[PDB]
């Protein structure tokens, strides 16, 4: 699985 | 046309879920050469992330199929993967062009600078995902440099629970793991970021806490994945 | 290029959620002038419906804002609504062009004919949603004609629970209510369609039943709304 | 509210 990055609102 | 009209149209685009249009409107607004407010920075970031996000998702689907065929058992998959890649590189290049021509040097405060340097690192990272050869090496170097400068400012200017600081650290750790193939640096950064933030959560209001822990959970999720 | 390559690329586009590309590939495939299989018909319909769906959603958002301002309390909203409208009309016109140039007259069976005539009615209906003046009148007439021909075939050639027949009747009832402003015809058609189908559900396998009742529930949902 | 039409898979 791919790592999670910072979300955008 | 007038800057205020472009911003208005960017917000209409957003409500309409017309992200390509939204990005084009915000590009025009940046090119007026005035700083962007917090709200406006977020319009720009949301627009371009939606655009590149679609291309990245498509590229991954196509690259997976392409790889799965170049073992055992036409040019179509490759050709379409190449088309999407070229498109993605164009969008990333456009964003990086805005950051280097306008946004980074014109920013009047620390928060703005960190925001834009992080973006710079992110769009280099997206380029690095599809790059090969000499292009990949120079892109990786550029991403690391941008992230590191942002990290230096954020450590001086922002508390450890600051959501921008946290999101930067998260994305830099992703860079280390996925792009630089430095799993040890990735884990080290993610764990340190998490621990130094946990230290301060007992001081936060409900809303601050929610904003900080959203990102902290992702650091945790990555640590689970990476160990 | 070769028809098989276009179909392959349409299916890749679908997996990549690249619906504009998917539609363009299927357009090229239609233009080879051979019939489309069931699978291929569905590729074409999914592609163009995703494209027009985005434009319709955007147009509705913008039209609502525009209307809400032309009561009490710049040209931007109107201008952007006009841009999206022009785009939507272009896509609808492209689909109708494919249907009239190739698909309807080349179809070799009843199911295909109903499928394409329903599509013809649908894309006229989407045009009618944004039309004014003489354009709107001629579009409405064209939609009614297409739907009615499809209805005539479906009543002769398909059982009452057939999902294509059901979906056609559903969409024609929507036409009557939303476009033609004939609420009585809408309700009458929806209720008759539902009742004549309910009659046969006890004969259906699990899977057939699921396919038929999916559409039947929508007829019911509309009847609730319309009464 | 707007009426529902036939879905696509
Ligand atoms: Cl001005
Ligand atoms: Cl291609
Ligand atoms: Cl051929
Ligand atoms: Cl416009
Ligand atoms: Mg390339
Ligand atoms: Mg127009």
């Amino acid at each position: 699985d791919r790592s999670s990055s910072a979300p955008n609102v | 046309m007038e800057r205020a009209s472009l911003i208005q149209k960017a917000k209409l685009a957003e409500q309409a879920e017309r992200y390509e249009d939204m990005a084009a409107f915000m590009k025009g607004a940046v090119e007026k050469g005035e700083e962007l407010s917090c709200e406006e920075r977020n319009l720009l970031s949301v627009a371009y992330k939606n655009v590149v996000g679609g291309q990245r998702a498509a590229w991954r689907v196509l690259s997976s199929i392409e790889q799965k065929s170049n073992e055992e058992g036409g040019p179509e998959v490759r050709e379409y993967r190449e088309k999407v890649e070229t498109e993605l590189q164009g969008v990333c290049d456009t964003v990086l062009g805005l950051l280097d021509s306008h946004l980074i040097k014109e920013a009047g405060d620390a928060e703005s600078r960190v925001f834009y340097l992080k973006m710079k690192g992110d769009y280099y990272r997206y380029l690095a995902e599809v790059a090969t050869g000499d292009d990949k090496k120079r892109i990786i170097d550029s991403a690391r440099s941008a992230y590191q400068e942002a990290m230096d400012i954020s450590k001086k200017e922002m508390p450890p629970t600051n959501p921008i600081r946290l999101g930067l650290a998260l994305n830099f750790s992703v860079f280390h793991y996925e792009i630089a193939n430095s799993p040890e640096e990735a884990i080290s950064l993610a764990k340190t970021t998490f621990d130094e933030a946990m230290a301060d959560l007992h001081t936060l209001s409900e809303d601050s806490y929610k904003d900080s822990t959203l990102i902290m959970q992702l650091l945790r999720d990555n640590l689970t994945l990476w160990t």
